[PDB]
This record gives structure tokens, C-alpha cells and sequence, in this order.
């Protein structure tokens, strides 16, 4: 089926299902035959899918970036039959705080003052 | 997108030639079959080691169009399928009972027999593996081992192991007197 | 099979099946003999293999670099049949952040600076 | 002291191991495998090459 469907079944009609990006297979080769694997969806495999992949989420933690756990998360979620909360977490791009970044240039510029003033603090204690 | 080439190559074999900028080898993959033991006469000296088997041989049964698809088949038309015939032989054993055979010439099914063994090809005392494939009288292939392990491609696994022996043991030769009885 | 996959399978055979790149072997000699390792690979086989990475990465904790600590998590994702997510976990290079180095440069000169006012201030002293 | 081992083997084998003497004066006839009644053959059926490169015949080691 998933052969047959690579060359009778239109973009347009792949799209209206999935409403996502269709994925081209190339022209003179099988689909599915290299890249794909294909078995039974049991309630067991689904249950074990999840425990791993919450084992992998706690096993990374706060040492790997997030975006990762967002990977993660947006799997869980949409192998529990919740889909719009997966298109959530991973349509959420985090963006950071101007005024943390202020803050921190505002820090370094004041460091470089202070040095700045100490050094000229010897210099006038050398004149003195 | 090179760099698309690099990391990426199943989508860059993915875009239209213009950015990107004979035979065909129609098939190519590993063939692995559990053959009938009726069909395989391993050397009766081998004391139960596949490894020095000095010939093993095969009695396959296999159609004229394949051995023109395969190539690599000379003397291919001296075979005539006739006599070499299917129920032809009374050493191959034809798990078909009934004796169909497809009266068109580029699908008869004829009994071919392999020769996977040692030989003395260069006249000099030592022996080297080869491939011998013939069929009735006249052979059709001879050569060397194309593999590069230069090893018979033929598996045994005994069951129940007997020392010094190649074939092994069902359970059924402790359960005759039992089934009997019972 | 693995022995007559080294002569008889082309590279775009191969990286069309494994999509990465194409590891070659030796020309006059026997492929995977040496530095390959087959079995059969079984359900609890690779549940000991998982707990076994998982046990590795708590040994290693915070002590080795995270380096190492990305190849063990990759293998575990790899393991689970969660390729993209391994693949993520290898991609993923760290960064340091620009600001911490320049903050540091800046308090290693404020503290010479600091030592420099005190050797001022004492010549002043003895000048006094 | 010592120990004899009577193993069954062929001509093209003792050439392509290189270190035999006196190979053209063994014959592998009388030699035989169905042929001496200490060496015990498994093959029974008393199967046996035409060709004499692959003759099987029987040895003797003295490893003492």
C-alpha cells in the first residue's frame, strides 16, 4: 500500500490528510523500502514508545538545549492522540529577554568603568 | 545545497537535476533460501566440518529465462529442457506431485545441477574452489568462487549434533518405541 | 551476507540505505572478520543494552565532559528506534556565551587594576 | 611418550602445505581410506575422488 500510495496518490491529496509539507520520494526507486519501517501499532508498543521516551527525557535533563526536549515532548504528545498540543511545543520558539541582555552588556560596561577608575585611582596616588 | 550533499543526500538526490548541476542493474540483492537435504549431497569424507567439505552439490531447478537474465550462463542453447525434465530426473526431488510444466520455451522448468567444490584447475597438485554448473551433459558455467570468502554458501546446523558428523538428529529418533506404544 | 555486501554493493547503494558516509574496507582482505561483532539481536538483549548505557551515563555524571555524555544519549535514542532524535543529540555543538568570557576578561583586569592602586597607594603612604 | 594420530587426508592437501617430502612415493595406493582396518572412516559407503589432486589416503602423525 504505502508503494502504490508514492505514485497514484496526487501532493494535493497527500497534503489534505497529513496538512503538512508533502515529502517527495525520488523517481526511479521504491518508497518506504530504505527509510522507513513499518510494523504493528499494538497498545503494548505504544505504551513501551511512551516510557521510553519519557526514560530519554529525563535522562537528558537540563544538561542538553531544549529544543531537544521540545523534539521529545511534542513526540509524547502526539503518540498520545493529542496532536494540537504537540503542533504547540513545537510551533513555540523561545526568544529571549532584552532587558536580561541589557543588563548584562550595562554589567560588563560598568566592570570596564570600574577598572578603568581604579587604574587611574594609582596613577593619581603615584602623582600624589 | 551543497553543503545539502554532504549532510543530506537522500534530499539532495531529491532535487530537480538542473540544481544538481547503459545497464541497468534491475536487481541486486542477497539471495537465502532453506534448501530440501534430499537435493545437497555433501562430501561423505567431510568428518563433520562444512569447512573441509571438498564438493558440495546442488540440484536446483530453475527455467531457461532466468539463466539468460542471470548472464554470466554459457552453452545456452544446447540445454533444449528436453531430456532434463522436472519430473524428469529421479534425484531431484520436484515438490509438485502433479508434474506442471509451462509449455512456452523462455518458462520450461528443467533440473540444472551446481558443483560447489575444489578442484585442480592450474595442472599443478593444489587445489583451488570453483563453480561448476551443468546441465545433463554439457555444462554451462565454470569458474571460481565469485564470493569473496571463497567458501561453499551452504549452511548445515544439526539439531541434535552426532560427533565426527555433518547431519544431526530429530527428536522423533527417541519417540518411535513411545509413539508406538502409545 | 555482510562479507559479499563489501564487493558487490555500490556507495550509492549504501548511503542510499544508511544515508551517511560510506565507510570503505580494505581491498585484499575479508570485510567485517576483524571489526565487526554480529548476533542476534533480541528483545531483552537490547533491554540489558539500554540499562547498561543508562548505568554508564550515571557513572559518568558531571565529572567527564558532556561530550561523551551526547554519544551515550545518542546510542540510547538510536537503541529505541528514535534515529532523528539521535541524530539531534549528535548535531547539537555547545557554544559558550560571549558575555561570561568577557566578563571574566573584565574582572581579571579589574583585579589587576585593584593590585596596581594598592602598590600606588602604598608608595603614597611612604611618600606621606 | 608418545601419541599417534591417524588422520585421513589428500595429496593436494600435504602440497599446499608445503612442508612434505616424498610425496611422488606414496601412491595413496595401497594407502586407502576404506582400506586400513585401524583407521576408522565415517563415511561408511567407502566414497572415494577419481581425480588424484583429491584421493583421499590415509596418514600417521608421532607426536612423541
Amino acid at each position: 500500500i504505502i508503494s502504490m500510495n508514492s505514485e497514484f496518490l496526487s501532493e494535493e491529496e497527500v497534503v489534505r490528510v497529513t496538512n503538512e509539507q508533502f515529502v517527495t520520494v525520488r523517481r526511479d526507486e521504491l518508497a518506504g523500502e530504505f527509510d522507513l519501517k513499518l510494523s504493528i501499532s499494538t497498545a503494548e508498543a505504544d505504551n513501551q514508545k511512551a516510557q521510553e521516551l519519557a526514560f530519554m527525557l529525563q535522562t537528558m535533563g537540563n544538561s542538553l538545549p531544549f529544543e531537544m526536549s521540545q523534539m521529545v515532548l511534542s513526540d509524547i504528545a502526539r503518540l498520545r492522540n493529542m496532536p494540537d498540543l504537540a503542533k504547540r511545543i513545537e510551533s513555540y520558539q523561545p526568544q529571549p529577554d532584552p532587558l536580561a541582555q541589557r543588563k548584562a552588556e550595562l554589567e560588563i560596561a560598568l566592570l570596564e568603568a570600574q577598572i578603568a577608575e581604579t587604574q587611574s585611582k594609582a596613577i593619581e596616588n603615584r602623582a600624589s | 545545497a551543497l553543503q545539502l550533499k554532504l549532510e543530506n543526500p537522500n534530499a539532495y538526490n531529491s532535487l530537480p537535476d538542473d540544481i544538481i548541476a547503459y545497464e541497468k542493474v534491475i536487481k541486486n540483492q542477497p539471495t537465502v533460501e532453506v534448501v530440501n537435504s534430499q537435493n545437497v549431497v555433501i562430501d561423505p569424507t567431510c568428518n563433520g566440518d562444512i569447512s573441509q567439505a571438498q564438493f558440495v552439490i546442488y540440484s536446483f531447478e530453475t527455467s531457461k529465462s532466468d539463466l539468460e537474465k542471470d548472464g554470466r550462463y554459457k552453452n545456452l542453447d544446447k540445454i533444449s529442457a528436453s531430456m532434463s525434465n522436472p519430473l524428469n530426473t529421479p534425484d531431484h526431488q520436484v515438490e509438485d506431485q502433479s508434474g506442471f510444466n509451462f509449455k512456452d520455451e523462455p518458462r520450461k522448468k528443467f533440473v540444472a545441477y551446481e558443483y560447489w567444490g575444489w578442484w585442480d584447475i592450474n595442472g599443478n597438485g593444489k587445489t583451488v574452489p570453483i563453480v561448476a554448473t551443468f546441465v545433463g551433459n554439457t555444462m554451462i558455467r565454470l569458474e571460481e568462487n565469485p564470493f569473496p570468502d571463497k567458501k561453499i554458501p551452504f549452511v548445515v546446523v544439526p539439531y541434535l549434533p552426532v560427533p565426527r558428523s555433518i547431519y544431526g538428529e530429530p527428536d522423533g529418533a527417541l519417540l518411535e518405541d513411545n509413539q508406538k506404544i502409545i
